[PDB]
């Protein structure tokens, strides 16, 4: 396997994981030192989830937006993604560009809405089992906005041929439930 | 009487190392970026900061500077990710004491913060 | 911008790799947790911590072909374990990568020949940064059981290129070999 | 009296299986590759496999293969990675009784040998 830099790459995104989990690592000795064994298997199951879910991000044969993903908050953002996949694993490969594109048009507006003192948070859920539409999207939001009104094109005015469902934003508070088909 | 800032974007930890010292007759203050954390240098004027140096939006080197354009005499401790050896020298270069690669041993930091800052 | 379309669908591949491993781990801990067996989830965790270190010291060694090579080692298909560490606090062995990682999966092919399938072989490699003369000295401790020792003799009569292979011998169940760097 | 065998690479799973299944009043066994467990399974004929499927050198679905043409009604739970859709249904389909993923509730594991070990 190789070529240097693509080599260099994935040493330093690996770099990263590694810190994430040193940090679990502290959540876990930190509490397992102030004997609070109840919120150690607490985490380590929390723990379980997170993972539980990259793995079937990571098997919707979508890796332009399983990558973007897991390397979302090893980025000098203004706020921190968590997301999670409800439904089982479909074979999204059809819609991974579209997507991921649309995360990045709905990621910057983000990065250029919110306050940089608040602490940001992010959860996008991705929706594989949806009756009527192919996929939803929903993203809910808790923090500051210093730029609300960057939303507002985006709200009259939709982004490409994607049913925006709903688009309610509040003082920290914003949710979006965008459609597809 | 002793105030020390907890600069971290992980809340567990921080609400880890709070119970910590909030045992130890410490008034503690949290924060979960630098521009946080300055206000409270700034406003409430802490003994110690332990820093977290890889969140997200700051450069924690940078807030290093700013925390002691506002407090030289700011006693800040910065806590790393493990090799990151040229970050640790310009900081400690920069003023601070020592450098606690994560995952630290509960145990050495309130330790280390006493024989560091006597209450 | 735009990601590479491999970088893209090697980390996935890769990161699920680490993902396991670090649900083996979650595994000892909460196992061993739940049986109360309180401190040796500490042994363990100290256990966990001190790789990282290496995978990081590794990391830092400007030898990006030596360390992915070495980090994703068990993640392929060997019959030996391979475990590393960085004696001595990282240097820049830029000039050595190529060469380190080009001997090193020789040898591991050897190895793969050489050993036996029942055993539980497990390899350690050490790269050490201090030492007078020998900007970088390579140490092989492993020990198991092989099938065709003989497998290695030969490099054994022979060497490799610029690279002195200082000891090299093979027992019954283990075997040592150092290899200078200057 | 009752025999167990325990298929992982790593030793921990496996000093940890077994501590638990002795003090479940049962014999257990160690097998780190696919070839040691092959020779157990032919000596010590066992009641009940625990098969980590993601051991190195040898294919987890091979030696279930071999396993059962040693004993057709050997008795085989495997211990999978998460999301390994694919992998539970070949060795379903290949005499598996049911699959854990790591990391697992050692208690529910318990339940497991108890649920499957034949009168
Ligand atoms: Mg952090
Ligand atoms: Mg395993």
């Amino acid at each position: 396997i190789s070529d240097t830099a693509l080599t260099n790459e994935l040493i330093h995104l690996l770099g990263h994981s590694r810190h994430d989990w040193m940090n679990k690592l502290q959540l876990i000795k930190g509490n397992l030192s102030l004997q609070k064994y109840d919120r150690v298997f607490e985490m380590i199951e929390e723990m379980v989830i997170d993972a539980k879910h990259e793995s079937k991000l990571s098997n919707l044969k979508t890796p332009h937006l399983a990558f973007d993903f897991l390397t979302f908050n090893w980025k000098t953002h203004y706020m921190t993604l968590e997301y999670e996949v409800l439904g089982e694993i479909k074979d999204l490969s059809a819609y991974d560009q579209k997507l991921a594109k649309l995360m990045r048009k709905l990621f910057h507006l983000f990065d250029q809405a919110v306050s940089r003192e608040s602490e940001n948070h992010l959860t996008v859920s991705l929706q594989t089992d949806h009756p009527d539409r192919q996929l939803i999207l929903y993203l809910d939001f808790h923090g500051a906005f210093a730029d609300p009104s960057a939303f507002d094109d985006i709200r009259q005015n939709g982004y490409e041929d994607v049913d925006i469902m709903r688009f309610e934003i509040t003082s920290h508070e914003c949710l979006i439930e965008i459609g597809l088909d | 009487n002793e105030k020390i800032l907890i600069v971290d974007d992980q809340s567990g930890i921080r609400i880890l190392l709070n119970e910590v010292f909030n045992k130890e007759g410490y008034q503690t203050f949290q924060a979960a970026n630098g521009l946080q954390a300055l206000d409270i240098v700034t406003k409430e004027r802490p003994d110690l900061v332990l820093l977290d140096m890889k969140i997200p939006g700051m450069d924690g080197i940078e807030i290093l500077k700013r925390m002691k354009v506002i407090d030289e005499n700011i006693r800040v401790i910065i806590m790393t990710a493990y090799g990151e050896l040229d970050m640790i020298q310009e900081s400690k270069e920069l003023g601070a004491l020592t450098h606690f690669a994560k995952p630290f041993d509960i145990d050495e930091i309130r330790d280390a913060v006493k024989k560091y800052l006597p209450l």
